[PDB]
RNA sequence: UAAGGUGAUAUGAACCGUUAUAACCGGCGAUUUCCGAAUGGGGAAACCCAGUGUGUUUCGACACACUAUCAUUAACUGAAUCCAUAGGUUAAUGAGGCGAACCGGGGGAACUGAAACAUCUAAGUACCCCGAGGAAAAGAAAUCAACCGAGAUUCCCCCAGUAGCGGCGAGCGAACGGGGAGCAGCCCAGAGCCUGAAUCAGUGUGUGUGUUAGUGGAAGCGUCUGGAAAGGCGCGCGAUACAGGGUGACAGCCCCGUACACAAAAAUGCACAUGCUGUGAGCUCGAUGAGUAGGGCGGGACACGUGGUAUCCUGUCUGAAUA
RNA sequence: AGGACCGAACCGACUAAUGUCGAAAAAUUAGCGGAUGACUUGUGGCUGGGGGUGAAAGGCCAAUCAAACCGGGAGAUAGCU
RNA sequence: CGAAGGUGUGCUGUGAGGCAUGCUGGAGGUAUCAGAAGUGCGAAUGCUGACAUAAGUAACGAUAAAGCGGGUGAAAAGCCCGCUCGCCGGAAGACCAAGGGUUCCUGUCCAACGUUAAUCGGGGCAGGGUGAGUCGACCCCUAAGGCGAGGCCGAAAGGCGUAGUCGAUGGGAAACAGGUUAAUAUUCCUGUACUUGGUGUUACUGCGAAGGGGGGACGGAGAAGGCUAUGUUGGCCGGGCGACGGUUGUCCCGGUUUAAGCGUGUAGGCUGGUUUUCCAGGCAAAUCCGGAAAAUCAAGGCUGAGGCGUGAUGACGAGGCACUACGGUGCUGAAGCAACAAAUGCCCUGCUUCCAGGAAAAGCCUCUAAGCAUCAGGUAACAUCAAAUCGUACCCCAAACCG
């Protein structure tokens, strides 16, 4: 999954963006924090896709 | 009898402090030695 | 923008102890690990968009790291940052 | 959760535990 | 390249992918918090406080960029007096610091030797400052030589412990010349004819070559001891590879490797051909370096320490000729 | 009012004893002088080594001072052990 | 089917050493002849590491002083509960400032420390704990002092210094009572408030400074008056009459506390006010300060502790009642008054005298300059928003700081 949003414009990957930052990164810390996250690689492959998604931004966004 | 040294904090920063030392043209001399010989603390600080 | 980033990234994680329970049940109070800056007026904001409750006030305070010693290598733990969240009479969580 | 710490093997004059 | 990995202390938990976007390496890119030349101001280092202009959920409060000094250039303002200048404001380019040794210059000693010690030696060494480079400096004689002759500077070997300097004491100690490494000559002080005319600097294409990932790469078994055999014995094969590391005791044929043959999407250092921009061939004449040379006063370097002291420079006072 | 008097805190150590491989690399007990000033003290700075300061003893300059400490000349030199 | 090192033996040479071997050892050593040594240690008050020695000796670190019953534990004088004895109590108590950085509380153990044991600790490991508009830092200004755009000087480095910038040891705005955890509280909970700015409404109005004026803004010594914190007695409230004589009595025990803010503003101290006219003064101007004239009253104005009522028919409150993981938790709660004495603390930066003549700036009130005055801005009242960030444990005359 790295040449699927490539072709995304602006808005759209902001929108997903948005929606990896609200979702599966703050429920999954708070799980973590109370014991009730049982799988951590969620966490890793979540983060990878937030800076994924924040380096194409900033390759089609401005240059 | 009052040792020598009392401590304080503010007197040691003002005096050996790395602005201090980047104050004067030595004390960057001796900062440059200090970073060659690779001691962990360049300078004393909090 | 980058306010609502900023707010859902101060929240770090919550907090558990006796002190946090007793608040919780008498006091209407959560405590909750934040960012190292984390100011009270960013703490708030994103708590109200989160958790989708009414906070009266929020006080937070820094944690000093502890010193510890693994085998003979001694080392300090990262300093956190705790708030207090006051909730209203209307609480959820 | 992380219980274990791995603690490592100490020194001959080691706290009991 | 790829079927093993999510770095190690340091196991574990949960996962990825196995024919390709699992993992690893390389080239080009994005993020790159704060201090640190720090450069928006300050400051006790990882800290505080801000102004301006660009856009915004509750006026609330937020995000981005700029906001230091000097030097040069350009523009607008601008007094003591008209002018003008000084000064002030704004636009553009360069530096500000960190680096082991080498280079040049401005400074710059002592210990110690002379068996003391002041001339001297130590020494232009110890050490400080400035400036830049990958080398730097110097460099085409107002030089030598001797009236025989050599024609840029630099480095190595003789001359060389020679002649010389030196309370002629300590000690210092060349030069002409000879043999080697490598060899390039120009430009301004100025006019006329011809004027891309050769060589160079700055950018593209192509060929060649090397690096940044790598690939292919030969051949041994049975028996005895022996925990384990690579070790005793037997008979075999490769070798453009017994150079090396590991493999339960010492391995050419167990693996990684070595000899040898190959590999590059992208960026690369160097040798050429082909392009575009820039200074710029050759011929005739003139010119040919002034507060300088030199000299008085005091010193420094030339082996030469003021001695008969030649040579160059400098602090002050003077000061020509120019072919 | 007293650079006044006796006398607490505070300043110093004039006498005696213990302590000299002590609790302290000048200490403890009782006496002792001042205790409104020429007093003392907390904080913040300045005076830096032939130099600073010194109601001046050749005193002090971080337990080291008739010339501190740190790195270099430097493996100074020693007709000496 | 056993190298070297280590560990004994028998030979061998005038000798440094050589040879073979019993045991550990486990994979390295090396003939003869030549080549080079950081090549042979027994002393240099030679250096590094280990061990004797004095020696199971001094000593076990102010002569304030421990014991007993119970509890855990294997071990009890030192750990925990209770009763006695003693010490400090101007401290050997409680707060802080500087200085340390989790030593603070709980669970858990005696590997190393406590000059002995220790189940214990400021020890080892794990967990918890630091809540600020009103505390301080932060921020405005600044003294001593530092940096220092321009500038002066100096071979360079660099030294001085202006405008400016730092620099609290100082000046600026605001919170008190009670309660709570094993650790925070003036931060959390209950109540009363207080202060600075932004936003909007209402009625007015001239606003507007790095400029001017006031204040900020100050020494020593000393006496009195009013006060207060605080303590004594008495009255009142609840209880007691008591193991060795008496103790219903003029007797004994414990309580008898309540803040900040708000209004009145007193004791005391300071000062003469109201109005008009003018002035080259205050580096420009000014209605502000200062000076000169007058008419009027003689009082006004400023500062000012404390007490009094609201704060508060609220909290607190001796004691009793019910359960206890037997440490402790819940309910309840009567009176809460007068006099005296009284401080180094307030009136008081007050008042009287003395020479040694006793900081600066900012916030704050006022005046206008430039510019604008249908605006903007300010005033007075109302509602609302914000007051960010940092330390908040613990020791702080000590076991935790410097020695």
């Amino acid at each position: 999954m790295k040449a699927k949003e490539l072709r995304e414009k602006s808005v759209e990957e902001l929108n997903t963006e948005l929606l990896n930052l609200l979702r599966e990164q703050f429920n999954l810390r708070m799980q973590a924090a109370s014991g009730q996250l049982q799988q951590s690689h969620l966490l890793k492959q979540v983060r990878r896709d937030v800076a994924r998604v924040k380096t194409l931004l900033n390759e089609k966004a401005g240059a | 009898m009052k040792r020598t040294f009392q401590p304080s904090v503010l007197k040691r920063n003002r005096s050996h402090g790395f602005r201090a030392r980047m104050a004067t043209k030595n004390g960057r001399q001796v900062l440059a030695r200090r970073r060659a010989k690779g001691r962990a603390r360049l300078t004393v600080s909090k | 923008m980058i306010r609502e980033e900023r707010l859902l990234k101060v929240l770090r994680a919550p907090h558990v102890s006796e002190k946090a329970s007793t608040a919780m049940e008498k006091s209407n109070t959560i405590v909750l690990k934040v960012a190292k800056d984390a100011t009270k007026a960013e703490i708030k904001a994103a708590v109200q968009k989160l958790f989708e409750v009414e906070v009266e006030v929020v006080n937070t305070l820094v944690v000093k790291g502890k010193v510890k010693r693994h085998g003979q290598r001694i080392g300090r733990r990262s300093d956190w940052k705790k708030a207090y969240v006051t909730l209203k009479e209307g609480q959820n969580l | 959760n992380n219980r274990p710490v791995y603690i490592p093997r100490p020194r001959p004059p080691h706290p009991r535990l």
